[PDB]
Order: structure tokens, then C-alpha cells, then sequence
DNA sequence: GAGAGAAGCGCCAAACACA
DNA sequence: ACTGTGTTTGGCGCTTCTCTC
DNA sequence: GAGAGAAGCGCCAAACACA
DNA sequence: ACTGTGTTTGGCGCTTCTCTC
């Protein structure tokens, strides 16, 4: 077609909608690597165009641009998972899929973007399509979708709670139902900017949480690949209040393999933290069975 | 050129592939070069790894002091031709100088880390100090990158290696799981705090007056926002066009129009 | 007659207005004055800025700094970099071309590889060693007008800076180590002390998220060409010479014939506006 | 803590309020450091201004200028009235006692008897030979602080007026007489150019009617002194000296005791404001 | 002290008497010192009459160059030891310089005023000059003063005597009957014309911001009028009670707050 | 009394009007050289202070104060003129009167003085109490009457032609009924200063003026003192139009007198300064009369 | 005929140098 | 008492004047 | 009880030096 | 391509807080 920059301004938005559309077309990376090679680079190319024509222009954000970039959005990776494997593969589309999701980034991040215009097109069907993609063995989605839900729960108010229902089920779902997930590492980062954001005092909820879908994620087989993040969110809830660590030290203790293993030496790090938090405020309630199963 | 690159570095095929390379052309320039064929912490500088290494020569010994992050693998290394408790300490403050303040540190029990210097060195800056008495692959890691280049140019003043050697293993090759660079992930904003029951509003940058540079004009062109800023200059759309950017000494902080 | 009277004294406008001339008449007069404008040392000329990088590790600047302490006197290799401002500072016991790459291998190893790098003709920059270097790194490197110090004004205040830090330091402890000192000095300006206009560190600028393109570019100057008087930056003069035509003139500087077989560069500050003889 | 944090990094204020303080607190712990203060080359202090008379021949500047010509160096003597500004100069071959005398004796006669006349201590103007002939027709004659140019600036900026015309004189006619360059250049000055403020020529202020009394005058100074950060004017410093209590402070300069014996005037420009030790 | 003043300038009495003497101690003063005991031109600088005199010394002769107005007997006087036209053109150009141009001037036959380079120097200047073949009074009043300063002090170096005597005729003696000095009648502005069916309005002084001195101010408080305005500085009342100097580089022009 | 400037500013003005009737007393010179001394003092210091307070504030002049200072220089200058003596005398009151004449002209010059307020305060009385004056054998009195004459003659614009009729029926007198007259310089120069302030077309009256007293003012034998003068207000006419010189050359020609004499070179460098100015527009018509008369 | 270019004129901040 | 200052210069706002639809 | 001092805090132009 | 710039500092306007008639 044309750049978007050598048009008049009037009919600008027009032929930004075009490029719009113009990427609503798929191409397959994994049928055959070479198919298409003009129509992929002008894919390519117009991507790469219109992410750094929209981060340098102001009043260019309008109702009727809203909805379809969405769309664009929900035709590019809301679809069905590659076949699992179990180094990790990397996907064959991730020039275009990297684009885009910069793209969506950086849209996301516009100071001309309104959050009361987004109610009516992001719902909480966007919200579930994007958290599936959670699964991805790609590190590199799964980072790009960290940055994303991050900025998404920040910016809406009315979306905050299904998510938090929503990362309850799928906990519940790894760790009950289904064991093969990989996506786990970001969803506690994002979590623990959650938990930081509190306030006095702490909601039951939270306790819920905590005790029901926190503290059980440590007798899964898998928690060595994320092992930190996890205890960093620990870390993040009981500095709130002291009183309601010891709970948190019960649980621990009886989640404690009896057995030799290799897994030990992690749990004896958190501890370490939970240590140097503790012993203030005379915490020597639970002091003696701690010692005494450390001991054994 | 990928080639070129490898030729002078050899970093790794995720190097490569994120330059021009391809992964058919990295595994063809890999098995083409002769030379070739758990996290403790829970931050960045929340807790460092502090070893000693032995570098051997023909004829010379070097000692190397090596600091690693236990969070994303970033290596600090500096070279001495001896080893004390002042050097360690010379040896911490230029590893802070490139990654930052450590809030723990944990090292070996030896003549150095454990006098009383590196003591007060260490509650001079707040770092706390732990000691044990017995990680290893950063320093083999190394060591291989060392022989690799000393092999390449036996006429080398053992330091652009080692500084070369550095710029490798920290901005070149790449983490395999998480698929990231060791730099990348040590110095990457972490997401900022969400407060409860209060919006997270968007970050409003201020307006300037500005003057056109080259041109000795002396009347400022009205108010505009800045799209980004930067040390010694910002991005003011000078049009509804283009935008440049106009050095601090050409702008004016102003009040909004409202 | 204002001319004659002009001619022979040289007065100002206001002397030749009550002799009887208008504004203008007076004021050309003035204009058309050779010797006036020879030795009237002002002149009113635009100013020139440093290139600045669209991005980090696009563009730096390097400079040597002498430092004295403990009866040695210590080299500072700097380099800056000209979007987030960070620095990069390696102390050595000379100046040379070694020392020269060590001091950039060491500043790619702290902060990136930068695409431009441009430093006043030092003795230890113009070599083909240096060259060679930069040339197998893919580093294109450029230099500046000689004897303009404030082409490089970016690494000078950095140089002034560290300085000034470096004696903070010795103030308190004379039997400080060089290193312990420049160490916590290059720690202090990178991650502690916050930009004066920006309100952020020069290491949160580096590792920013880069998101943000290049925005494009454009190599279109002026057409056309004016007569300048001018001064040579190497030796100052009182009086100015010329006028002379020049070939071509970029933002920030000019090509003046300065002979009859070389041309030169000069900049904006010491040019002067001239009137075309014709 | 952030008062250990500035004596380990001496970081600025805006490092300070990030590890924990209030603005106030940081920038207390800033002004109360003494490594900070000596080695900052910024200062704030007002600026002086050269005493002025309240009518024409009431104060004058006076000073010597080299000249060259015609492979001779002349001196020239200057004269100017700071009230109206006008100028008497003599060329002579050398600086002498007899020809401070003879110049100053032919300024009287072009211009008048002035009653004080103030000049830098230079060799010719200290002796006793100058002394008493300023006091043989009641002249009072005072001296400006050593190694401080800028407290003559009138008679230095028309010392570079004065030579300015002469040098575009020059320019028309190197065989011209010097004599003859220095009468039409002085004709030219006070008769001819016109002021840029006040919008009259310099022989117009000097002849004009009388009738306007001298204002009062008030010798009341200010009764309170400080402690002030310094430099010595006559060698330049990288750091401050002191602090020091000043033993009285007039407008434009104060009192310092230098040393246990001896006590020195330094202008406002080189001095530095200070806390008090209790 | 005008005894001090007669015995070193050796004036009139006139001049002691605008001096703290009186008629009688002036008069006593006169007999006390042994040493002591028309106009052609219609304006100022209009036509002037120039004469070389001949000085007698013991051993030597001094040229005088005499160049002396015909409305008030305004002398400028230079000192040579030869004669020649461009000695004329150096002693008219220093007369210029002290007096101001001349519109015609007049002087004697002989080699100098009359050879081609004097004309060109009066024709470059625009003077008119005339010549006539035969004042001299003002030739003898500065002989006597240049005799009785030699007598007073036989060791001057021949430049002291003739600027004294040149200051003290043009600005210590009075003329006798006009009672005014050669000086303040030669440089008196004259009356401005009165046009003719306009008034005579007053000419208003401009209004300045303006700042306090040795304060480090750097607000202008408020606009106010100026009394008096000279080279450098400006009387600007600084309050309703007293008025000061004030530098232009403090001051600010404005407009009338009307 | 008490210092003006150390008042409050409520009752300054009050202060300021009872140190201008401070001056009302009359003190003898004349009479005997010591009488009074302290008075003569103390009236030579606040007529000081008076004058630098009027020059060095603004918003002083209100009308209580136009009229009675007019007063006191009635008071201390109209009055009877010293016997005539024929080096001249200088009057024994000088002190205080150069200090009255210099009050009143700074008075006269200050930038609040208001032209409209005087209309009713000066007017023919005082003109001709003030011109009698210049009959006055010192010459600062005659230099200080001019340089106020020609300011109240700019500043007022009714009483001008009775300046004028003033003048001519003085000059009528002192060229016909009375030859003592000492104050013929300077009203010529003030004469000069009206006539450049002419334009165009010149008025029949000012014709008459020179026709009438300004050409015949040269058979004076006094003439030598005042020479030059006069032939400048003559230059000052004749430059407006120069068809109206024939009459001067004719009269000119007429009063030179038959007979050797030493008053002859005046005339001829009058004619030198008309010749100067009539040489252009062809003014031959007078040219072989005017060479007949020189050559005799 | 009449409002838009064009010339005229006055004011000014930044630079400059006085060994 | 001690103490920086006066002139040059392209650009701007503002006023007066002339050639064109 | 309540408006005037007082502390707090953010912004800024002029000076300074980088061989 | 060629090209000056970043930090310190007493004073000011403005906002928040406390002791007094
Ligand atoms: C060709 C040729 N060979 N020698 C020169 C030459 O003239 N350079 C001198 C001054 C020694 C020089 N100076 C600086 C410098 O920084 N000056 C201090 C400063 C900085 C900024 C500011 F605004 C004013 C002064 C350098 O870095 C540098 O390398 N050189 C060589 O040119
Ligand atoms: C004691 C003692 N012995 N020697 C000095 C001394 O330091 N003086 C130096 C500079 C030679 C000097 N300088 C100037 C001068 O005018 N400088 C030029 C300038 C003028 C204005 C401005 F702002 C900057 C510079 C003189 O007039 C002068 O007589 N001298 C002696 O002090
Ligand atoms: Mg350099
Ligand atoms: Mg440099
Ligand atoms: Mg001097
Ligand atoms: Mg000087
Ligand atoms: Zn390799
Ligand atoms: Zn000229
Ligand atoms: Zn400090
Ligand atoms: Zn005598």
C-alpha cells in the first residue's frame, strides 16, 4: 500500500485501519519453511511500521481504532496449542508473534489509551483465551504474557477478582488434577506484585488463598524450576503481619519429606528467610517442634 | 557478520541466531571452528558467590576474584597477580561498581574474607557477611572462555581477554531455560507494586517551551509535551510530522494549558 | 557627508544620524564597513550541540583526564554515553594505543558495544592500531574539529565530575587506594546520584526498556552558501579574516577556504556574518 | 543510614531521600559536610560595583595600556570620569613615575581637578613621587585590592574602546602618525560617539549644567559579620580555604584573617558562605 | 587652601574668591607674591585664529602651535621642537580633540597652513581656511604664566608648566567682563530655538525596573521614575525618603503603568 | 527649625511653606559688611536645603505652594536698582541671591511644574518686574535673568507677544530716549533663540521688527559690546527667506558711517557672513551698489 | 478602491575583551 | 575604604508606505 | 476558636570548570 | 560529517502546620 506517515491526516486513520486489517491474514511457519517469503517480509515490515509510528504520535488513539486492534490481537494468538514435547522448542512464528506482541505492548502503554473504553471490548473471554496461553514451553510468550497481564490487572478495576478466582482454578488444577504445566515461574512473579500492593488490615481472603492454594504448591515433584518466586511471595504476605506466620511455619513442617532427598536443602532456604524475619516480636511459639523436627 | 563475531568471541548459537545468523548457518559455523568442536537467591544482589581461582601460565600464576549473582548468574571478575584481604575487598567494590550493593555475600573461609578488614569493609556498606567451609561451572565456564581466546592469539595482555571473556558470558550467549542473556535478566525493571482499591494511573510527562536548534532564534514556540526523555536531551514533536530531540539548554519547563 | 565622516572617524550609528542621515542609510553604512567588522570582536551566530544517540550504546564519547596523587600521576581513560549518560572510567599509568583499546574493551565489557564512537584527534586515537580495532568490532569511529575542546563537551563535564568526586573521597582518607576510590565513585554516579532535568539514574536510562524504535532520520541540509568572516580554531587572532565563500555548511560548523589549496572546518562560534561583494 | 551513606559516597540529595529522609534532612546533611563545600567550585555571593561620583570630577579611573606600533610598544595613559564617562589619554614611551604625573597634569587641564582618583597599585602609582604631587592639589588617592582587574572596569573597558579605534584606524593607513590616530580617536569618543544608555555623548555629561546638588551619602555599614569559604585573588585555588570569621564586611568585599598574624580584604566573588561551628 | 592654589598656579583674584578666600585676603595674597607684584567670531567653534610663538630658553627654543577661538578665548596650546605642516595638522587635530571641529579658521603666510598638505587635512575635515599677511594677547598671558612657573621651579621638564598653564587660564581665570571662565563660556550649551505656535513641552524620563545592589536579588521591585541619568549609573529613588545610583546592568526599561 | 527630610511626609509640605516664608526676611549687604551674621548663615543654609529637596523628589508641587514661592522672589529681587557708576562692581548680596536664582530655576525645571497653574499666579506685572531687572550692571544677574526669560517664554504661550511688544518699545527707548543700557547682549541672544524657531511664510510683523529696531540698533556707539550677537539674530532671519535681504543690505549700507574710523572693520565681517549666505539664487541686484560703497 | 507585502525604525539579550 | 563594564549585533515586534486584483 | 508565623518543599538562573 | 554541557546553590513562591489573643 502506502506509509502511513506521507497522508494527510484526514484519511490517516483510514489507512491505519487497512494496515490493521492487513495483518489479519495467517501464515503457517511449521507446514513448510519457505511459502510466501514476500507476503511474511511485508507482514514484516508493516508490523515494524505501525509499532513505531504509534509510540510517536500523540491524539491518534480514537473510539473506532479500539475494537479491531483487539481483534487483530485475538486473530494472531488466541489459538490451539502446539502438540507438547517435553532444550525447549522454540516457535517457528515467533518473528511475527514478536512484532505483535510488541506492538500490543506498546499500545497498551499509549498515555492516549482510556481505560473506560476498553469495558466494552475486553472482557473476561479475552481474559481466559490469554491466560490459557499461559501454557506456551516458550519462555519467551510466557514473559511477553507476564508484561502483559501485569499491565491489564494494573490498569482495569473491574476485572481484578475473576483473575484471582481464575489463577485459584488453575492452581488447584496443576496441582490436583494436571501436573504438566510450565507456565508457573511468571504467574507467582505476578502475584507477588499483587500481594505487595496491600493494605492493613489483611483481607480473609488472602488467608484463603495462602492457605489453600500457596503453601500446598510445595509437594509438587516440579517446584525446583520455580523454587524462589514462590518463596519471594511468602515473603511478601507475612511482612504485612507477624501474627499470622505461624500457620505458615505448620504447614511447612509437615510438608517436610521425611526422607533423604536432594529437595531438602531448598526448603532449609526458606526457612532462612522465614528466619530472619521471626525471630522479632518473640516468636518462640513454635520455636521447640521446629528445632525438633530440624533435627531429625 | 555472525562469522566475524564468532571468530572473535566464540559465544554460543542463541548469539548467533539473534544476530543475521540462522540456525542451520551457527550450527554450520559451530562445527566449522576448531576451538568449538539451582538459584539460592531470590532478587538480583539479594545474595553473591564469592570464589577464588587459579589462571596457569607457561611460566605465571594469575589469581582471579570472582563474584556471581545466585539469581541470574552475572559474573564479576577482576585479575591479580597476588591475593589479600585489601584485594578482596578492591575485588568487592568493583564488582558492586557493575552490578550494585549486595544485601548478603557468601564465600569460603580463608586468610582473606574472614580478617577483620573485610569485616569492617563489609559493616561499612551493610552487607552481611556468612562463612562455610565445603559455584564451580561459572568459574569452568570461564576458564574455557580463557583458553579458547589464548589460543586464538598467544600475544594477548591478558586483560582484553578477560574483559572480553566478560562481555561474552554477560551480553552475548544465552540462559538456556529461561532463554535470556545473563545481563537482560540481571538489570530488567521487576513489575512495580499494585496498590488495592486504587487505580494505577498512567505517568504524566511535563511541557516544555523550546527553540529550534541552529537557528539563534530567541522566541519559544509555544508549549509541547515530550514524548521521551534522556540525559541531555528530550523528543518534542516539533511538528505534526517529525519530532527531534532538543537539548535540555533549548527547553523550558512550563505549566499545562488546561 | 556620512560617508566621508565615517570614512575618516569611524563613528557609530547615532553620530552619523545627528550629521544628517536616516536609520537605514547609517546602519548600511555600518554594514558596508570593512574595518569595522575586521575588528569588532562580537559576532551573533547560532550554537552548535554535540551528536547525540537515538539510543543506548548508539553513540559515545572518550577522553584522557590526568589525575595526580601520591607524587603519580594517574591517566583516566573515559567514556560516555550519549543518550543515558553513563560512564565508564578505567585509571592507567600512561597514555597509548594498548591502553586505549583495553580501556574500550573494558567500557563494551561494563555497559555494551556501541555502534559510533567519536573522540578529539588524541595521538592515541588517530593510530592505525585504534583503527584496527574498532574496525573488527563493527565500531565506526569519527573525530572531532582539532583544537575544539567544546565539541566533546559531553566527556569533559563527566571528566569534571569524577574529578570532583575523586578529591570528596581523598579529602577524607589520604591513604585511600586508587581503585577502592574509583570504584565507589564510578558506583556513586552510576546507581546513587539522580539526573538533574530527567529526575533518574544513568543506569536506569542504560537498561531502560529499549521498546521505543529509532525514530528515522534525515540527511537534508541547507542549499545554499553564504561569505563568512573567520578566525582559525588552533591560533586565536585578534581581528578576523576574510570574507571568504563557503564551499559547503553543515548544522553546527562550515567549509572555508582558509588558502588557496586547503580548505577547513570550522565552527559556528568563531564565524561572523559577512556581506556578498558583489 | 543515610548520614553514613553520604560519608562513605558523598552522594547528592536526591540519593539521600531515596534510603530514607526528608528533603530538609538531606539537604541539612549536605550543607553541614565540610568535604562537599571545599571542593564544589560553585558559590553564590552578590556582586560589587565600582564607586561612582555623584558629579563630573568627582572620581576618576585611571590606568596603562601597551600598545604596538611601528615595532614600538607605547604606553598609553587613561583617564576616564566615572560620572560622564569621558576620557583623556597620553602616549608615551615608557612607564614612569614623571610621565603618571605629566598625564595626570594634562587630564586636569582637558578635563578639571577631580577631588579623589582611584587606580590599581601599580609600580608607578604607589610611589611617594605621586603621592605628593595628588597631595601638593589636594587629590585623594586610593588603591583597589591586588590581582583584581575587575575592580577598575570602566577604565579597562575603555582602555579596549579606545584600542579598537585605533587599531581600525590602522587598518586605512599604517604610514598615519600615531599622534594624530590618538587625537581623532579621543575627538571621536567624547565628542562624537554617542552612549548606548543614556543616549548623549560623553562631553555632553561633563558640560552639562551643574545646577543638581550632590546627594547625601550614608557610611552606616552593616553591624554583623559571618564565616566565609575563600580563595586568595592573586593564586587561584582548586579547593576553598577556611572557614573563618570575617572581622567586618563592607559592600562589595570583607575582612578575612589569611593567617594567625596577618588579615586580607577579598572581593564577594571569592567568597563563599559558610556555617557557623556552634 | 587658596594661598596653596596662588602659590602653585598663580591665578587671579576672581578665581580666589569662588575659592574659601575673600576679596581682602585675596587681595593680600596678590601683594604677598613676589612674582605677582573684540570678538570677531559670532559662535563657539566658528572661526579660530592660529599663531606660532617662540619660547626662549638658556640653552634651547620651543615652537608653540597657538590655536585660539574668536568667542571666548578658548587657548589649546602644543609644544615642539621644530616647524613644519604636518606639526600644523598634529596641533589643529589636538586642538579638535580638546575644543571640538571648527567651522573656519585663520592664520598667517608662510610654509606650514599653506603647502597642499594642510589643505588636504582642511578639506578632509571640511574647514574652511583663509590667509592674510600683517590674537596676541593670549600669546603674552601664557608666556607670563609659563616665566613665573620657571621662576617658581627652574626644574620642570617643559610639558607640567604648559598643562598647568593651560588649566589655569581656561579654568581658574575669569574673564573680567563677563565674570565667567574661558572654559565654562566656550562649553555653556546655548540656548535650545523656541518654535513657533507649539509649546515647549518637558522631556519626560523613561521608567526602569530596578534591583537593590550587594543584595543577590532577583525580583525587580516595581517600576519607578529616574532623577537623574549618567554614564553608567541612574538615580532611581529607592524609597519615598531617600534616592540612589543604581547601575544599568540592575536596571530594566519599561512602560509608563498609565 | 527642623530638617524637611526628617518629617513625616503628612506635615512636610507644611514644613516646606514655612521655610519659604523663612526667607522672606531681607538682609542689607550694602549697609555694613558685618550685621546679622548667624541669620545670613542660617538663610544660606536653608535656601541649600530647600534647593536639594526640590530636585530630588517628585509629587511635591501642589497648588498651596505655587503662589507664595513666586512671592518670595518678589520679595528678594523686584526691588530698586543700585545708583549707576559707569572692572564692573559686583553686588555685596551675591551669596543669596545666586542662591534664590538657582532655587528658582531648578523650581522652574522640575518635570511636575504644571504650565496651567502659573496662569494665574505670573502674569504682565511680574513680566515687567522681572525684565526691568536687566538694567542690572552684574553680569550674573543678566546671565541668570536670561536663562529664566527664555524658560518662562517657552514654557507659557499667552504672554508671548507682550514679551515681544516689551522688547521693542525697551529697545525704542534705549536707542532714542536713553543710551544707558548694559543688558543688550543677552536679550539679543534670547531674540535669536525665538527667531530660529520661525517658519514658514514669515509674518509681517517680525518684518516689521527688524525693519523697525534691529537695523537701526547699529548706529549705537555701544555697539562693540554687543556685536556679534546681533549679527547672529540678522543670520538667524535672513536664512528663512532670502528675497527679503535687499532691505537689509540697503539700510546696511546706509548706516555705515562716511568716515574713517575703527568701528568700520565690525561692518565689513557682517557683510562677510551675508556674503557667505548670498552669493547663490543670483543676488547681483545690489551687488554694484553694495562694491561702489566699500571701494569709497 | 483596499487590504496585503514591504520598507522603516527602535529595542534587546548574549557574546566579547579589557595583560 | 573594600567592589566589572560599555559596545556590537541579527532577530523580533511594530509602524508606515506602495503596488496589485 | 482562628488567622497569623513558621516549617516544609520544589523550582531556578547564574556561575563554574572540564589541559 | 562538522557542532558545549551537567551539577551546585541561596532566593523565591507556595503549601502545610502550630502556638497565641
Ligand atoms: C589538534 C590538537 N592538539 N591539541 C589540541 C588542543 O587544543 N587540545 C588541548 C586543549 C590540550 C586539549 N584539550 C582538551 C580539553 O578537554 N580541554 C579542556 C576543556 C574542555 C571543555 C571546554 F569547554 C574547555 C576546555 C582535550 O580533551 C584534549 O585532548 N586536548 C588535546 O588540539
Ligand atoms: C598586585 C599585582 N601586581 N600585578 C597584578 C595583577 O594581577 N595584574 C595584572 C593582570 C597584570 C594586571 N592587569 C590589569 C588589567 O587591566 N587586566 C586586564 C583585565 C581587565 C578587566 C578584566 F575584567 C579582566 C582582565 C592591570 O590594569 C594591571 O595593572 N595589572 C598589574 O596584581
Ligand atoms: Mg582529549
Ligand atoms: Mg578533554
Ligand atoms: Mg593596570
Ligand atoms: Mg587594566
Ligand atoms: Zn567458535
Ligand atoms: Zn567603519
Ligand atoms: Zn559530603
Ligand atoms: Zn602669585
Amino acid at each position: 500500500l502506502l506509509h502511513i506517515r506521507d497522508v494527510p491526516p484526514a484519511d490517516q486513520e483510514k489507512l491505519f485501519i487497512q494496515k490493521l486489517r492487513q495483518c489479519c491474514v495467517l501464515f503457517d511457519f511449521v507446514s513448510d519453511p519457505l511459502s510466501d517469503l514476500k507476503w511474511k517480509e511485508v507482514k514484516r515490515a508493516a508490523l515494524s511500521e505501525m509499532v513505531e509510528y504509534i509510540t510517536h504520535n500523540r491524539n491518534v488513539i480514537t473510539e473506532p481504532i479500539y475494537p479491531e486492534v483487539v481483534h487483530m490481537f485475538a486473530v494472531n494468538m488466541f489459538r490451539t496449542l502446539p502438540p507438547s514435547s517435553n532444550e525447549p522448542t522454540l516457535e517457528a512464528a515467533w518473528p511475527h508473534l514478536q512484532l505483535v506482541y510488541e506492538f500490543f505492548l506498546r499500545f497498551l502503554e499509549s498515555p492516549d489509551f482510556q481505560p473506560n473504553i476498553a469495558k466494552k471490548y475486553i472482557d473476561q473471554k479475552f481474559v481466559l483465551q490469554l491466560l490459557e496461553l499461559f501454557d506456551s514451553e516458550d519462555p519467551r510468550e510466557r514473559d511477553f504474557l507476564k508484561t502483559t497481564l501485569h499491565r491489564i490487572y494494573g490498569k482495569f478495576l473491574g476485572l481484578r477478582a475473576y483473575i484471582r478466582k481464575q489463577i485459584n482454578n488453575i492452581f488447584y488444577r496443576f496441582i490436583y488434577e494436571t501436573e504438566h504445566h510450565n507456565g508457573i515461574a511468571e504467574l507467582l512473579e505476578i502475584l507477588g506484585s499483587i500481594i505487595n500492593g496491600f493494605a492493613l488490615p489483611l483481607k480473609e481472603e488472602h488467608k484463603i488463598f495462602l492457605l489453600k492454594v500457596l503453601l500446598p504448591l510445595h509437594k509438587v515433584k516440579s517446584l525446583s524450576v520455580y523454587h524462589p518466586q514462590l518463596a519471594y511471595c511468602v515473603v511478601q504476605f507475612l511482612e504485612k503481619d507477624s501474627t499470622l506466620t505461624e500457620p505458615v511455619v505448620m504447614a511447612l513442617l509437615k510438608y517436610w519429606p521425611k526422607t533423604h532427598s536432594p529437595k531438602e536443602v531448598m526448603f532449609l532456604n526458606e526457612l532462612e528467610e522465614i528466619l530472619d524475619v521471626i525471630e522479632p516480636s518473640e516468636f518462640v511459639k513454635i520455636m521447640e517442634p521446629l528445632f525438633r523436627q530440624l533435627a531429625k | 557478520s555472525p562469522a566475524k563475531l564468532h571468530s572473535f568471541t566464540h559465544c554460543g548459537q542463541a548469539a548467533l541466531t539473534l544476530h543475521g545468523a540462522t540456525t542451520t548457518e551457527a550450527l554450520n559455523i559451530l562445527h566449522s571452528c576448531h576451538a568449538c568442536r539451582i538459584r539460592r537467591g531470590l532478587l538480583p544482589n539479594h545474595i553473591w558467590q564469592g570464589d577464588i581461582t587459579h589462571f596457569k601460565y607457561k611460566n605465571t600464576l594469575y589469581r582471579l576474584h570472582v563474584w556471581v549473582d545466585t539469581f541470574s548468574g552475572s559474573v564479576s571478575a577482576t585479575h591479580k597477580k597476588r591475593e589479600t584481604s585489601s584485594e578482596a575487598i578492591s575485588s568487592l567494590l568493583h564488582a558492586i561498581a557493575h552490578l550494585g550493593r549486595p544485601s548478603h555475600i557468601n564465600t569460603d573461609n580463608g586468610p582473606a574474607y574472614a580478617s577483620q578488614e573485610f569485616q569492617h569493609a563489609c559493616t561499612s556498606l551493610a552487607i552481611r557477611h556468612t562463612t562455610h567451609i565445603p559455584v564451580e561451572r561459572t568459574n569452568g565456564i570461564l576458564k574455557t572462555l580463557l583458553y579458547k581466546y589464548f589460543s586464538d592469539n598467544p600475544n594477548l595482555p591478558m586483560d582484553n581477554a578477560l574483559s572480553v571473556a566478560l562481555w561474552t558470558i554477560n551480553h552475548l550467549n544465552v540462559l538456556t531455560h529461561c532463554q535470556k542473556t545473563r545481563w537482560q535478566l540481571h538489570h530488567s525493571p521487576r513489575l512495580p507494586p499494585i496498590p488495592e482499591e486504587k487505580p494505577v494511573t498512567t505517568s504524566k510527562t511535563h511541557w516544555y517551551y523550546f527553540k529550534i536548534p541552529g537557528l539563534n532564534s530567541r522566541q519559544w514556540k509555544g508549549p509541547q509535551r515530550a514524548l521521551q526523555e534522556a540525559a541531555g536531551a528530550a523528543l518534542i514533536p516539533v511538528s505534526d510530522t517529525a519530532a527531534q530531540w532538543i537539548p535540555w539548554k533549548l527547553l523550558k519547563r512550563a505549566v499545562c494549558p488546561r
